[PDB]
């Protein structure tokens, strides 16, 4: 994917996240847990969806059309209706595997987005209280109990409330 | 230690393959298959009109062959033509047969405008032991034979109508083709008849040829179907010395209609579905299919490949 | 406090929704319409040559009925056939009449080059009250109607050109199908005609067929309109025994010319435009167009959709 | 869009900017001012007219062709001439559906990107002189007077000038 | 100091301009063609069964006209008309020529199934000066010239072939049509001749038409070429009472089969590729090609830009 | 392209660089040198191996067609003929425009991608002990020699070992 989170930097996926694309599994004083985030999660499936209802704005009806198979040899007219039907058929089959090529490769990429926005957005809201591990996850320097975990997953975390703890252990 | 948050995504054990513009096997969480691969194996009555020809295909339908008479007065969206059809009248040929058939089908329906016609000095009503009708000899039921009347001569037939209506009719009419000189003179007085059909704007005519062709239901001659079409305002006239095989009237061309033919083998079920194949219908939201390029209704689209799965999901990675 | 700086993008009030793959209605900036709905209302006479064919359609403009006589030498990239053209002479038809229209549409001119002819043994220039000029009666004025000389019989005809030039010719000729018995040998004594005309490959021989038409301008019979090419080195015979109508020359055929009909009710402006459809000019550089999928010159392509916006700034955000 | 900046960690669009599609806006000890980024800017608009440019190479010319419209039945030949034009047309209808669909998708995606790379640029001038604030603004953790704001926008901002200051700053 | 580490990417020289939706012209490090414009001036006789049919083209050799011998049992996966082909025998026209040929090329094979018949009353082997073999007059050597018996009449022909076999037959059939009354009654005795082919489904009939066409190989008459399908089954009768040229025998229509005809000007070379175009074969793994539309084979698809750059490596910013 | 490393902030690329796609350039207490990166160049060739092996997937047979050239006038059905091949022909070149022009945004789009995923891996790599520079390079803050720029290069270097002596040094 053009984002190297999705099978890049994200060594691989949750099988228990069962309730959402994409989320956060911490570890503090308390223990550990696993939570779904649901932005992250609702703007991959509203494009997705998206991209599946515009697939089916259904326009192809046809009634009285050209014979398309015959009984017995006639030369000139039945060359023409099998040519322009076999032209026909072989432009469509070309659009079908085209749509769908570059329809995978998008959604590929965009669900590697928005993979990739969640990280940014995550890494914005701890500032410099928080270094990148290399793997998804952020040290946090400073004690982040049950209530402090939450509130970064909800965003109201706010860096001031902890900054001098974690720039003092950030730097020995 | 310092507590740590990780972001991640979600994995199932079993992914799906889709192909991309680089790969053709990238395993992802979820994918949709957009080409429809199964029919019905029945064709649905409904929202389409259907009329099953059973045993007349479309035009033995339109002449009035004996096997054909619960065909009259039908209108359809798709007629039903069968591959057990059979001719069961007079061994005939239509010159353009498919134009015939297209222009049958389109119109959608089988209701005859029956006319009365004044043929001047011949017989009328001729039947033939090739057309049984109940055992009895007998005639396409929208065809008048004529032959010379009781006492001699073939009065020359010279007839005339008007479209007085507001629909352009469609008129059926033949030649007789005799297998001998004994005959053509038996029938038609005259050595060699002529036939001649016209309008204001076109115009056909039509001399008879004799010969033995092989027999079929014992008969060796052939009767020619012709047609003509007249718009409101114009005339047709039926001129003829000899020979002609004369219409009982007409039929109403509604042009540019939702109707056509479709030869299938399938039985007439009692499903719902918009699209009807010669191999039976489709009920389906996807985009493409390959049941059959013969679709006919609100249909996926024809093509060749058996499978095209979009994703519906990201990169599958357990493990 | 410190000194902040902040990265940002414009907005403005009032944004045009886009399609993109994810979405029917994505708000940006700004966005320009691909598909072009309008149209002149008039047909531009430049670039492309027009001739309007007024009460003339193409054919009786090639057969010099009356009402054409200022399509002469006419020379056209487009020519335009009218809903009220009307026939104005004798009545006819022309076996496969729309190709005849095509070959004339596609050559781009109505100038005859006139032959001398000798017919022997035939009163030469016959006239029609169905074909008046100047309320008198008169004839196609590029072809030659032949009847029986004033002493008796209607010598043989055999003429014969030799294409000694470096242009393939179309020559125009016809049948006449008389209404009776009386009128064919009151004009061409013989009781049964023929015409053959022909070249080194090809050939057509037709005997003409009597009967009763319905009337048009008074006239029950009809001709039948035929046409021959003639290549260079070629040459052409023209064989009758009876009921020729004969040509006066021929057109020339310049093949795969930019030349073509458009079947228009529009009237002619005094606007430019490279692109005509039936309804009018289209004056435009959108790639695509719905005014009509009749387009002549530098189109744009004819699509159904009424609108496509492509988007050509960012997404707008405002508050 | 891919990148989660404009629509994303950038609220919103200045309808004030009317003279770039990208710029700055600062605070300072002299007070505030908006300018345009003519690089970021010209970037994008040179991206959009390549690609309408793109879109006119006009090599669509024909004459005689077919008939389309008929006054009369004629059944084999004239479903055909139909069958053949009602082709060609949803097959164009379609080409120009996915073209606009898609270039749309990827112009949004290119201006998102546009504004990325801006905000990309002023993060690397800036080094550890300033601290990403989540909204598209960098704190600056030294006196910034209005030689150098434009310092930063023009691109002669020498960080080192200003590093112990900000350093000292950053931490306390 | 402190030590620093970079990461970079390669760049050559010279790079590549290809095109994307953005921009007409961008360097890249490495791209490929896809449009092939190249082909080989021969054409190869492999993996493709060709036949150079030289001096005659399809339907002379169909027809057994004297420079067409080496053609028998002739067969193909694409026969090669020259444009160098002359006709060398009696001269003949095939209504709807096309079809016959569009047909023969089809089916793949010249092999003629010969057939007894018996022509009841009539002279056999007619020959003709304008069909010279070795410098002594001849015939189509598929075709049969009947003519009055040395004592007299055209005895009245009536021969039938019933379709035994599991193949549909084609049969070549012709009509004279004589340049005067003397030759006509001095070859077939009655005035007027007639000849019709049918089978249970089918039939034609044809009056020939006397007349002077001009002269080929000093002939002025012509023979009109027919032709008859007969189903497995089905029988064909040839009723004639003069001016029947008839069949010798019958060819296999071998449906649906992967066969064709291309007119070409080029060499047979001993190269070997998939795909022939009329002007030379095509040896590629091009997506695209821009050689010919007339392209038979496994090719490149034929599109209109000379070059299409398909990007293989990254920007190229050397300096 | 969408992520401006190549043709952005990589000034230019290295002509020397003969035995990769993506490399690395270093300088340290014992001289320089220039190594390949095998995992980015990779990634980038499969991904443009796979989209030319996908442009061959030969699904074009054609025999028995219809008549391209003609010997002479006709009128109606050469008419169609003709039309039917133009508009077969016009569709096709339409479709490999696309197909090249798309195909090559794309292509461009993901060099630019593999460029920046390298870049990442490395800042992350590095953690506190390196700072960005601007242009494609890292200021290692304590000595690197040649094994130590090694365990960069096969991902293998522990940011602990060094760190007290990077942070010092970042810090005066
Ligand atoms: C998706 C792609 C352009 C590579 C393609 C491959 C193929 O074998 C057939 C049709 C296609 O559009
Ligand atoms: C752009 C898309 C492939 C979704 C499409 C939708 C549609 O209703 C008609 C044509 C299209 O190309
Ligand atoms: C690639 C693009 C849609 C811009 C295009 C341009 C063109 O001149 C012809 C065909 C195309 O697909």
């Amino acid at each position: 994917g053009l984002f190297g989170a999705i099978a890049g930097f994200i060594e691989n996926g949750w099988q228990g996240l069962i309730d959402g694309w994409y989320g956060f599994r911490h570890q503090n004083a308390e223990g550990t847990g696993t939570a779904a985030d649901l932005k992250s999660t609702q703007a991959a499936i509203d494009q997705i969806n998206g991209k599946l209802n515009r697939l089916i704005e259904k326009t192809n009806e046809k009634y009285h059309q050209i014979e398309k198979e015959f009984e017995q040899v006639e030369g000139r007219i039945q060359d023409l209706e099998k040519y322009v039907e076999d032209t026909k058929i072989d432009l469509w089959s070309y659009n079908a595997e085209l749509l769908v090529a570059l329809e995978n490769q998008h959604t590929i990429d965009v669900t590697d987005s928005e993979m990739n926005k969640l990280f940014e957005r995550v890494r914005r809201q701890l500032r410099e209280n928080a270094e990148d591990q290399g793997n998804g996850c952020f040290e946090i320097f400073h004690q982040c109990d049950n209530n402090c975990i939450e509130s970064i997953r909800n965003g109201t975390y706010d860096h001031n409330i902890y900054r001098d703890e974690a720039i003092n252990n950030r730097i020995k | 230690g310092n507590p740590i948050i990780c972001l991640g995504h979600h994995a199932v054990e079993n992914g799906t393959s889709v192909k991309t513009l680089t790969d053709n096997h990238v395993e992802v969480v979820s994918a949709k298959e957009l080409v429809e691969t199964k029919h019905t194996d029945e064709l649905c009555p409904s929202p389409l009109k259907l009329v099953d020809g059973q045993d007349c295909d479309l035009i033995n339908g339109a002449l009035g062959s004996p096997g054909c008479d619960r065909l009259q007065d039908t209108t359809w969206d798709v007629f039903i033509e069968r591959p057990t059809a059979v001719d069961t009248c007079y061994p005939f040929d239509v010159p353009d047969y498919q134009s015939l058939r297209s222009i049958l089908a389109s119109s959608g329906s089988l209701e005859f405008i029956a006319e009365q016609f004044t043929w001047n000095g011949v017989k009328v009503d001729g039947s033939s032991s090739a057309c049984l009708r109940g055992g009895r000899n007998s005639f396409f039921s929208r065809l008048n034979w004529l032959t010379k009347a009781t006492n001699g001569n073939y009065g020359p037939i010279n007839v005339t109508k008007e479209n007085t209506g507001s629909y352009v009719r469609l008129y059926l009419w033949g030649v007789h083709h005799p297998s001998s000189d004994n005959e053509q003179t038996d029938l038609y007085k005259v050595a060699t008849g002529r036939v001649t059909v016209s309008t204001r704007s076109d115009q056909i005519s039509i001399v008879p040829n004799i010969g033995s062709r092989p027999r079929v239901r014992n008969q060796s001659g052939r009767i020619s179907i012709y047609w003509t079409l007249v718009n409101p305002g114009d005339s047709i006239i039926f001129n003829s010395i000899g020979n002609l095989i004369a219409p009982r009237g007409h039929y109403k061309i509604s042009k540019s209609t939702k109707s056509t033919v479709l030869k299938s083998d399938k039985r007439i079920g009692s499903c719902t579905s918009p699209c009807l194949t010669d191999k039976g219908s489709i009920q389906s939201d996807k985009p493409f299919q390959n049941v059959s390029r013969i679709a006919i209704g609100n249909c996926p689209k024809y093509v060749k490949q058996g499978s095209l799965m979009l994703a519906t999901g990201m990169r599958n990675i357990p493990g």
